[PDB]
């Protein structure tokens, strides 16, 4: 298991990049995180948005920025991808915000 | 490790001996994948360049120009499938 | 034969050394591949019988009870995606 | 290359069994024969028929019978199926007639 270690604090904006889709049109696109009680898992699509679309947008360069990381944005973040074979790409990001419960 | 285990091991330790010497570490560029098969298979280095150059161009399916892991089980597969044949009759 | 066409070649092998036993001479019973799992498979015979049926019950895609040579590539293909997955952290 | 060595008359009446669809419902089937000329090879359906159902039909029970075998119908017969992985049935079987050409 590997993961970054990032601080961020409560309630600031912060932003960050993602790579990973190659230089053929924009495929698919998977979210996944691991946390305690995970409740930012959201499912990303080329063409749609759901709830997590309001706590969080991708920039069209493949980013990532929030309005205010909380706690419930404490945890891990991870990217996926999905091709036409199987080449996912791999990578985990562990962010911790100043004051925890 | 069991003679299946290592047999695969030595398969997949392949892969990474050539895959990691330019561009991405992790899959095999047209010369990496050139090369690959030219000192790996037995007839490699007997095939017509043009030959080796459709080989590797149809083991490209999401068609990057990159030859990831799962291409090179679609090769591992075909070989397999040459050599059961064979036997057959 | 070079490393890589061995390979190959041995894992054919152990198909054929197990496919031949009962029934059907070129696919794997539900006992002839326990067996095989057991027999080749390093931690084989440490698994549940509940996890081996799951096993070989998934391997079978068209559903007949029998796995031909074509699901045990599926098997070898997630062989090599373990050994890869821990090779990358 | 293995082939059955089998005897047959110009005109005379042949039938022979050709299994290989398992105890699974009637799945896919492709008719394939090697010759000097292939005149005979058709593709053969579960659900439809082509020119070679007039020359020769195949029984409920997997078989076969030409109203009448010539020198066309010489040559070398083959069975194949197609399943959902690949498991296809091998069989080759050299059929030749008294007087050739």
């Amino acid at each position: 298991a590997m993961a970054q270690n990032i601080t961020a604090r409560i309630g600031e904006p912060l932003v960050l990049k993602c790579k990973g889709a190659p230089k053929k049109p924009p495929q698919r696109l998977e979210w996944k995180l691991n946390t305690g009680r995970t409740e930012a898992w959201k499912v990303l699509s080329p063409q749609g948005g759901g709830p997590w679309d309001s706590v969080a947008r991708v920039l069209p360069n493949g980013s990532l920025f929030l309005p205010a990381v909380g706690i419930q944005d404490e945890g891990i973040f991870r990217c996926q991808a999905m091709n036409r074979n199987g080449k996912e790409t791999k990578s985990n990001y562990r962010v911790r915000v100043y004051q925890i419960p | 490790a069991s003679p299946l285990d290592q047999a695969i091991g030595l398969l997949v330790a392949i892969f990474h001996k050539y895959s990691g010497r330019e561009g991405d570490k992790h899959t095999l560029s047209k010369k990496e994948l050139k090369e690959l098969i030219q000192k790996e298979l037995t007839i490699g280095s007997k095939l017509q360049d043009a030959e080796i150059a459709r080989l590797m161009e149809d083991l490209d399916r999401n068609k990057d120009q990159e030859v990831n892991f799962q291409e090179y089980v679609t090769f591992l597969g075909a070989l397999a499938l040459i050599y059961n044949e064979a036997l057959k009759g």
